[PDB]
């Protein structure tokens, strides 16, 4: 067995094709001396199998993914050269022996052995989690292995930079095999949803944010809105970004005006016009006291539609007036009406049915705080023109004062409480949202503005899941106002009558003996009804020091006790 | 007798025997076997040589199924897509027989040893290997036509990251599409349609709805995006005839914006045809003088002349002498200042609305360009909203006719006024807001228009609004709280007491029943406000 025949076999044990034969390659005579070489040169052949397996095995099955063909395939193109190479070698066989061609493959043992353990650490991962798997080759250091697979790093790379170049400039994701980490759903909340697995090592998971949100900007800006048109690869990212946000607004702006509904979704739904709601509550008095099943919704649009033309609200945009309309919830009439202004289409990816079940949720707060201010100006306008009549009896003065004072301490509960609705909670929590929309963009600063608008104006009134105790307390204070509403003209209505009588009693006249048995029982059903308004107010101020207790308890309440307290009138 | 012979020598046999292979003749040892094409080497034959020859064979065994797609697909009765992906991929096996002319001749100088072959092929084993896997992806699922070409546009999206796969799947694709895309710049730019071989995507029939339709296999997915404008383009060039360049590129639309360019062409000459030469819209004003009833003094004297011969029964009246009153109605008339006025027929229904009164209605025949927009399915509906305006019409002509009969038995002048405040309130708003207002819309949304199919959209849009404003769409008892109007004024003809203050309790409580329902709705509210004004009524 010469060595020149060893050499005629080893040559194809390079390949995989077996004196040698098949899991070292061992060798069956000869000296020790070529053994030892033949099954060290031979280990070169059984790095070529296992290369060769992998791009034959998963080059047959056809779903492998986009990502692990241009890996596939591009283990070709390092082999190629391998096979020019075992070219050259067999030219020169007709010369070169054992201990020559330690020399000539010294070098692709190497490339023989990062390739044959670069298909095995990256085995099952197939779409974008291959392109991160041979990226954890690279941090190694060795000048001649990272500047190779730093090389296949830019082929495996190349079909991932497809989709994302298609995915942000034209919002169309196409991927039959889920190898992209934007997985959408057969628009905003849902639909598009980051993948955690296949997003590339060598993206940081905050760069995965801004094309998940430069795609969902393009997809939603031509489906709903109804409208058609490293470190250089960070600034493509960033001038996709300040570009398409931006353009974003201008044609949620100019096609939708966003901005405008904002300002008439306060000056209507949360009171903020002032004007119109004081006509629609003068218009709505004589059908809301009325029962409500009597009540149907057919008739109170003529009501709402002739006080919008009545007071300064007509003098604005049709569009947004198209929406204003009723809704009857499901008693009393002044329990069971609210405005709505539903909104439907692109805007409604800001308010999202939650913003109309919290404004309908404050709107009732509202509502209330108005009807007990126009009760409590409507009594102290029948005392101006009270006075203006009954001023002939002195009898009836000591006990007609209870009612006044009364009152002017009633009134100035809710007088007081109407400026911290307005200063303290409009007007201070609306400023902190036009101040971050001005300068917000991208959409979503304004949907994390506007949704924060709404939990703190629940949390400044007393809407809350936890100040429930606060609440039911103010309730009985807006129940003391109508008792006093109903026990004043009792009183008011009583002294009419004995002096319509006390008129006629002497203007046809001008008998006498049976008339001050009448008079002089009148003035004894007076210290009963003292009795009425002296225990009316001891209560009504039982309730008022049993609520100031309750604000010191979150922080913003604060500025209502001093609202209340000025002068220390209670608190001794 | 390669088992008595040498081995170096031997291998130098096989490479030039393996050398004809890889052309499709057969060999002295590498023979072939009876047909996916198997191979058969040798008995006797060194294992290292056999386990390396039968890695090369796949290239022979892969054009002994590519040189029979070509001679196959190249026949009539394929269209000619099967055609033009047979000569373009005739070319590449003419490449392959010079990369085996140039070892022929290599081989000679002995420089062309079996190990030095197993590296040259390497290109023309993964060629080989394209061509071999679409001639077997295309007779699989029988493929001609477009379907033949959605294949190409898949299977070269399949190869996004090979690059020497891609180039090659876009140069079949690219020269099997230029056939298709020849009839294409014939359906785009004129209306004929060749086609002989039934391939293409828009097959032409022997009113318009039929005649040519989208086919949907042979669409050829990539045009499914505008799938429809390719149709909707040529249609309207036929419809102008009969009465008086584009290349493929992947990644790059420079055919689908040259399509716009096109049907944005089409349909501007289509749509302003209609609009200047045989006027449309001086053709809508010639039915609402008569249909919509806004012609006065036409009516008021044909119903004036017609009456008479109209309160007899149905087939009791001969047309022939209906017409000749129409059209001494016409001419005596305002009227006759109208160029179309001679497209007006009578037609009496069977059915009323739902007799000889309750049966006679206008027909308006056109004819064929406008036949399009105005045809028999939407001018039946211009004659169900017809009838119900001569119908109110006729009541309150003679409920004023009977106003003068009884001026020169006293409590019937407040019940008069009761009907007559109603039919004379239900007139002005039938009339001037939903009909007047309406139409005026029309008039602007026709200067807007873009295409034909959305002037007869803005037509339909127009007939169902209508519709739906008035009473037409149920709401029958309108239609019993006419019978006690008109019925009254047949008792107050017949010149007691105790019928007039019944027909008071009768008609008086149907009309409650309406303004019950019409005020029931989520306008169809604001005729509440013009039957009542004087706060009547508010029980």
């Amino acid at each position: 067995i010469t060595e020149a025949a060893l050499v005629r076999d080893i040559l194809y044990v390079f390949q995989g094709i077996d004196n040698i034969k098949m899991n070292c390659y061992k060798v069956e005579n000869l000296s020790r001396s070529l053994r030892d070489t033949a099954v060290r040169l031979s280990e070169l052949g059984w790095l070529h199998n296992k290369i060769r397996r992998y791009t034959d095995q998963r080059s047959l099955d056809r779903s492998f993914g986009l990502v692990g063909q241009s890996f596939c395939a591009a283990l070709h193109q390092e082999l190629r050269e391998y096979y020019r190479l075992l070219s050259v070698l067999h030219s020169q066989l007709q010369s070169l022996t054992l201990r020559r061609l330690l020399v000539w493959t010294y070098d692709p043992k190497i490339r023989l052995k990062t390739l044959a353990a670069l298909v095995d650490h990256c085995q099952g991962r197939k779409g974008g989690e291959l392109a991160s798997a041979v990226h954890a080759y690279t941090k190694t250091g060795d000048p001649y292995m990272r500047s190779l697979v730093q090389h296949i790093l830019s082929l495996v790379s190349h079909p991932v930079l497809s989709f994302l170049y298609r995915w942000i400039y034209d919002g169309e994701l196409e991927d039959t095999y889920h190898e992209f980490f934007v997985a959408s759903d057969p628009l905003w909340h849902d639909k598009y949803t980051l993948r955690k697995s296949m997003i590339p090592s060598f993206m940081t998971m905050d760069q995965s944010r801004k094309v998940l949100l430069i795609g969902k900007s393009i997809n939603f800006l031509h489906q709903v809105c109804h409208d058609q048109t490293e470190n250089a690869f960070q600034g493509k990212i960033d001038a996709a970004y300040f570009e398409t946000s931006k353009y974003l607004l201008d044609v949620l702006n100019k096609k939708y005006s966003l901005l405008d509904h904002m300002q008439a979704m306060r000056r209507y739904l949360l009171l903020g016009q002032g004007d119109f709601i004081r006509h629609l509550m003068d218009l709505l008095k004589p059908e809301l006291v009325r029962p409500a099943t009597t009540l149907y919704q057919h008739n109170l649009t003529g009501i709402l539609e002739t006080a919008v033309r009545a007071t300064n609200a007509q003098f604005d945009s049709p569009e947004i007036l198209r929406r204003l309309d009723v809704r009857l919830l499901e008693d009393t009439g002044w329990d069971v009406f609210s405005l709505d202004y539903h909104v439907d289409g692109p805007i409604a990816t800001v308010f999202t049915r939650e913003c109309m079940s919290h404004y309908l949720r404050v709107f009732n707060f509202l509502w209330r705080a108005k009807r007990m201010e126009y009760i409590l100006t409507d009594i102290r306008k029948g005392h101006m023109c009270n006075a203006k009549l009954l001023r002939n009896m002195p009898e009836f003065s000591g006990v007609l004062h209870q009612c006044h004072i009364l009152a002017s301490e009633m009134v100035h509960f809710i007088h007081q409480m109407q400026y911290y609705i307005t200063f303290e909670v409009l007007e201070c929590s609306w400023d902190e949202l036009w101040n971050k929309v001005q300068q917000a963009q991208d959409l979503d600063h304004i949907i994390a503005a506007h949704e924060v608008f709404l939990d703190t104006i629940i949390s400044r009134c007393l809407l809350d899941s936890d100040s429930r105790a606060l609440l039911n307390q103010l309730r009985a204070v807006f129940d003391q106002i109508i008792e006093l509403q109903n026990a004043q003209d009792a009183i008011y209505r009583a002294a009419l009558e004995e002096l319509q009588r006390r008129l006629q009693f002497e203007e046809k006249k001008k008998e006498e003996e049976e008339e001050n048995k009448r008079i002089g029982e009148f003035k004894e059903s007076i210290p009963k009804m003292c009795s009425q308004l002296r225990i009316l107010t001891h209560f009504y101020q039982g309730i008022v020091q049993q609520f100031l207790v309750l604000l010191t308890t979150d922080e913003s309440l604060r500025f209502l006790s001093f609202r209340l307290d000025f002068n220390e009138h209670y608190k001794a | 007798l390669p088992g008595t012979l040498p081995l170096a020598s031997q291998e130098s046999a096989v490479v030039e025997d393996l050398l004809y292979v890889l052309v499709g003749v057969d060999g002295r040892y590498v023979s072939a076997q009876p047909l996916s094409r198997t191979f058969l080497v040798d008995p006797n034959l060194d294992l290292s040589i056999r386990e390396l020859v039968h890695r090369i064979l796949p290239v022979a065994a892969s054009y002994s199924a590519v040189t029979r797609f070509i001679e196959e697909k190249s026949s009539f009765e394929y269209g000619q897509v099967n055609h033009a992906l047979a000569a373009a991929m005739r070319t590449l096996v003419k490449e392959h027989l010079i990369l085996v002319s140039q070892l022929e001749q290599l081989h000679r100088q002995g420089l062309l040893s079996l190990q030095k072959l197993w590296f040259y092929i390497q290109p023309a084993m993964r060629t080989m290997d394209i061509l071999a896997s679409l001639a077997t992806s295309v007779d699989k699922g029988e493929c001609l036509g477009g379907s033949t070409l959605s294949l190409l546009h898949d299977r070269s999206f399949s190869y996004t990251g090979d690059s020497q796969a891609q180039e090659l799947c876009l140069y079949l694709t690219k020269a099997a599409s230029a056939p298709y895309f020849e009839v294409l710049e014939k359906w785009i730019y004129r209306g004929i349609i060749h086609d002989p071989y039934s391939e293409f995507m828009v097959e032409e029939h022997e009113y318009w709805d039929q005649r040519y339709t989208i086919v949907q296999q042979q669409i050829p997915s990539f045009l499914q995006k505008m799938a429809d404008k390719i149709l909707s383009t040529g249609k309207y060039l036929n419809v102008v005839r009969e009465c008086g360049e584009i290349i493929y590129t992947l990644k790059e639309r420079a055919y689908v914006e040259q399509i716009e360019k096109a049907f944005n062409y089409a349909s501007k000459v289509l749509l302003d045809f209609l609009m200047e030469e045989k006027e449309l819209v001086a053709h809508l004003r010639s039915i609402k003088r008569y249909f919509l009833m806004d012609q006065g003094d036409f009516f008021v004297h044909f119903m004036d002349l017609a009456e008479e011969e109209l309160r007899k029964p149905v087939e009791d009246i001969t047309p022939p002498r209906l017409e000749a009153l129409l059209e001494l109605a016409l001419r005596m008339s305002t009227a006759n200042t109208d160029p179309f006025k001679d497209d007006l027929k009578i037609d009496l229904m069977p059915h009323d609305l739902i007799s000889g009164l309750e049966a006679f209605s206008f027909d308006y025949i056109v004819k064929w360009p406008l036949s399009l927009i105005i045809n028999r399915k939407a001018l039946t509906r211009y004659q169900m909203l017809f009838r119900h305006m001569f119908y109110c019409k006729h009541v309150e002509r003679q409920l004023c006719s009977v106003w003068i009969s009884n001026k020169t038995f006293a409590g019937a002048f407040t019940l008069r006024q009761r009907m007559l405040n109603f039919v004379q309130n239900i007139q002005y708003y039938m009339m001037f807001e939903v009909m007047e207002p309406t139409w005026h819309i029309l008039e602007k949304n026709l200067k807007s228009a873009s295409n034909i199919d959305d002037v007869l959209g803005h037509h339909t849009g127009f007939l169902d609004t209508c519709l739906k404003d008035c009473m037409l769409t149920l709401l029958k008892v309108f239609s019993k709280l006419m019978s006690v109007c008109v019925m009254f004024t047949n008792c107050m003809q017949k010149f007691f007491e105790a019928t007039i203050n019944k027909f008071d309790k009768n008609f008086s409580a149907h009309l409650l029943d309406l303004l019950a329902r019409l005020s029931i709705y989520s306008g169809m509210a604001s005729v509440i406000s013009r039957l009542d004004f004087n706060g009547f009524y508010t029980e």
